């Protein structure tokens, strides 16, 4: 049979895929280091050659049988290779699918709505976040919605129709079920995991996430009445433009408005990174010394030679996008606009997690050079910045003396923003995910699109619109991840994954203190607990991955409440004279 | 050491070092020398040992494949490309070779296989290029279902990491068969009184 015959096809595929993927990634990195036509001419042809080679290798793999293979080590690899997608239909479909995606991307990039008027990124949030005027955001919400809604609705409906048509070619129910198929697990009777039952798990997690968010959303409503008396409902919802963002997923600027105690700020290390002689190079040295202290290998010699840490002023076109690029072949490098600020310190500790993750699964072939799912990729970066955010770590670095007096209110106002920047987007994510799960399969027709959208926005998130919108608009398609092909289920799972991994690393180190301030400094036990987790990568599914992390093979909402323990009781003791709930009848436009 | 072209992992050539005096125990020419592990013979006793036949096994492997060249281990190179016997008499010498073999256009000059019908023989030379007939499907020069080409090339790059870099390994394995030795060591202690 083809028991050992499939061992040759995949090893022949990956042998040249490792070569061509690096040829494409090097051109991409060179285009990112300087945006010129000569670099783009080399990047486009490399990307086209790689996309053509992938299809030339996947066109002949469909003839091989899958159910007769016995060794699961290659069954996990072969199921990931047959995911071609647009290879089943003709080229006329792929041409008209891309010629509208490029058109809508160019339209969304050139969004100019006036009647002090700027582009998309220029002056976007600087008016939404910094400006506190009601009339300044009244137009900034309505015009921003109406300039991209009615001009994209006829283009997005045909796109959704094409996405549904693409499901019949690969034997799928809808396009939303295709992104759920990445959380796939096969094996014994206890290792299988269905891709359609994820809605139930998300609902079970949200049913316990809601009691944590109820008091957090009720407390921020009482204090906002000192600025918007005739705009904040007493026992209803809040406006969408009063959330510091056009969508309400990043409540970063709302911290000065919702500060628990304004008599003392949070920790500050920006001034100490200037008078002590700190540069961009010594920060990475201490970060790597903290990473190796748990039992991790050292870095590549070329990581200090080829990585662009300091920003050169010799004529290079800098994009300034902090992201750990995995170029392949074991190459580890970082393209980041590094400075001595704390914002650049958080992302510098975040990218080192991705670097040490990619260093783990470098032994397996290119096909298995990925995570077990879409939630394990960018979840290891946040636990390191969480462990480094403790005041004891900063005191052990050498900036502040050992006589620092850490108070409880400091931890309270730290956890407040740490929750508002992490768990504040969970209802916004769940609402849009349930909306996409309902409208892609065919549960909600096009005749009740916006009505159901607003009903779900009022019920799940608890946000009321200031003016009535009909069903002729296309508001939900105005997001960056909704317009183009971008999955969003990963951000809802990573928030649980990080708090699970942090607690699993803190329990194994025998730390009987606070969980939200637990540190893995000088802990050789958690290092071997994390190496066997990150070493499997895509070879083992998430079921076998979580069993060596915490032991359980299911989503746990217990860490979500066990992390913010001083915050839940604080909000409970501060809401003794407040109404907990929501109203779906109150609206600012109810004249 | 100063060769402009090396062979592959399976098509490596063999040269006999004889009829000349060798300078052993002093061979560090490059800086790193990550691998200088010898088996059975001490590193400081190479000069006072005479030899008659010494073969040089020069092959280019990855970084994670350097540890696989050891008696008693199993991997991807120690079973289908090159493997040392259990009672191996020699030394393994490797260094960093990512400087003079750096080309981003593509490295399709070196070849290596990964499949065979059985295990390797100690000091085996394989240059055949037949189709891998594994199952019960006859192959008559077909590329695809149940028939493939076992020979494939490398993907070396100047930024190949730290544990996967191309390690050009030269095995200094000697043969001793109670033969008249001709390769003598450095003998320089002249002081006349
Ligand atoms: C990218 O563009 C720069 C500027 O012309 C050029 O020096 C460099 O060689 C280019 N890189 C590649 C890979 O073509
Ligand atoms: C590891 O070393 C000591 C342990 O006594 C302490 O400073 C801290 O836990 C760690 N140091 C740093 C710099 O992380
Ligand atoms: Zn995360």
């Amino acid at each position: 049979l083809t028991e050992e015959n499939a061992k040759t096809f995949l090893n022949n595929f990956n042998q040249e895929a490792e070569d061509l993927s690096y040829q494409s990634s090097l051109a991409s990195w060179n285009y990112n280091t300087n945006i010129t036509e000569e670099n783009a001419q080399k990047m486009s042809e490399a990307a086209a050659k790689w996309s053509a080679f992938y299809e030339e290798q996947s066109k002949t793999a469909q003839s091989f049988s899958l159910q007769e293979i016995q060794t699961p080590i290659i069954k996990r690899q072969l199921q990931a290779l047959q995911q071609s997608g647009s290879s089943a239909l003709s080229a006329d479909k792929n041409k008209q699918l891309n010629t509208i995606l490029n058109t809508m991307s160019t339209i969304y990039s050139t969004g100019k709505v006036c009647n002090e008027c700027l582009l998309l990124e220029p002056g976007l949030d600087e008016i939404m976040a910094t400006s506190t005027d009601y009339n300044s955001r009244l137009w900034a919400w309505e015009g921003w919605r109406a300039e991209v809604g009615k001009q994209l609705r006829p283009l997005y409906e045909e796109y959704v129709v094409l996405k549904n048509e693409m499901a019949r070619a690969n034997n799928y129910n809808d396009y939303g079920d295709y992104w759920r198929g990445d959380y796939e697990a096969e094996g014994a009777d206890g290792y299988n995991y269905n891709r359609n039952q994820l809605i139930e798990d998300v609902e079970r997690t949200f049913a316990e996430i809601k009691p944590l968010y109820e008091h957090l959303h009720a407390y921020v409503r009482r204090k906002l009445m000192d600025t918007y008396p005739s705009y904040i409902s007493p026992t209803g919802c809040l406006p969408a433009h009063l959330l510091g963002d056009m969508w309400g997923r990043f409540w970063t600027n709302l911290y000065p408005l919702t500060v628990p105690f304004a008599q003392k700020p949070n920790i500050d290390v920006t001034d100490a990174m200037m008078n002590q002689g700190w540069d961009a190079e010594r920060i990475f040295q201490e970060a790597e010394k903290f990473f190796v202290s748990v039992g991790l290998p050292h870095m590549t010699q070329g990581f200090w030679a080829n990585s662009m840490l300091t920003e050169p002023a010799d004529g290079r076109k800098v994009v300034c996008h902090p992201t750990a690029w995995d170029l392949g072949h074991g190459d580890f490098r970082i393209k980041m606009c590094t400075k001595v600020t704390m914002d650049n310190f958080l992302t510098a500790h975040h990218e080192m997690g991705h670097i040490q993750y990619d260093m783990a699964y470098a032994r397996q072939p290119f096909l298995l050079r990925n995570g077990a799912n879409e939630g394990f990729h960018e979840a290891v970066g946040e636990i390191m910045s969480l462990s480094a955010a403790t005041p004891k770590h900063l005191k052990s670095i050498g900036l502040l003396p050992s006589d620092f007096q850490e108070d409880s209110e400091t931890e309270i106002n730290f956890l407040l923003k740490q929750a508002l920047t992490i768990v504040g987007t969970l209802p916004f994510t769940y609402m849009l995910e349930k909306w996409r799960w309902m409208v892609f399969r065919g549960e909600i027709p096009k005749e009740q699109w916006m009505k159901k959208w607003w009903e779900m926005k009022r019920e799940i998130v608890g946000v009321v619109e200031p003016l009535p919108h009909d069903e002729t608009y296309c508001d939900p398609a105005s997001l960056f991840h909704v317009s183009n092909d971008y999955s969003f289920i990963r951000y809802y799972t990573r928030t649980i994954y990080q708090f699970q991994f942090q607690e699993a690393l803190c329990q194994a180190a025998k730390y009987n203190g606070s969980l939200h301030k637990c540190d893995i400094s000088n802990s050789t036990e958690a290092g071997q607990k994390l190496l066997k987790m990150l070493s499997l990568g895509n070879s083992e599914p998430w079921t076998k991955a979580l069993e060596n992390v915490v032991g359980a093979r299911n989503m746990d909402v217990k860490p979500l409440l066990n992390y913010f323990q001083p915050l839940f009781d604080w909000l409970k003791e501060q809401n003794r004279n407040s109404f907990v709930g929501w109203n779906t009848e109150w609206s600012p436009y109810a004249d | 050491f100063n060769a402009t072209r090396f062979a592959s992992v399976y098509a490596w050539n063999r040269k006999r070092i004889s009829n000349c005096v060798a300078d052993y125990s002093v061979l560090y020419n490059l800086a790193p020398f990550f691998t200088f592990k010898c088996y059975g013979v001490s590193p400081t006793k190479l000069n006072d040992l005479c030899f008659t036949n010494v073969y040089a096994d020069s092959f280019v492997i990855r970084g994670d494949e350097v540890r696989q060249i050891a008696p008693g281990q199993t991997g991807n190179i120690a079973d289908y490309n090159y493997k040392l016997p259990d009672d191996f008499t020699g030394c393994v010498i490797a260094w960093n070779s990512n400087k003079l073999d750096s080309k981003v256009s593509g490295n399709y000059n070196y070849l290596y296989r990964l499949f065979r019908k059985s295990n390797l023989k100690p000091f085996e030379r394989d240059i055949s290029t037949e189709i891998y007939q594994a199952g019960n499907k006859p192959c008559n020069g077909v590329a695809g279902f149940n028939c493939y080409f076992p020979l494939r090339s490398y993907s070396f790059r100047p930024t190949y990491g730290v544990g996967h870099q191309p390690y050009r390994v030269v095995v200094l394995s000697f043969e001793l068969l109670h033969a008249p030795a001709t390769v003598c060591g450095p003998k320089k202690s002249t002081n006349l009184v």
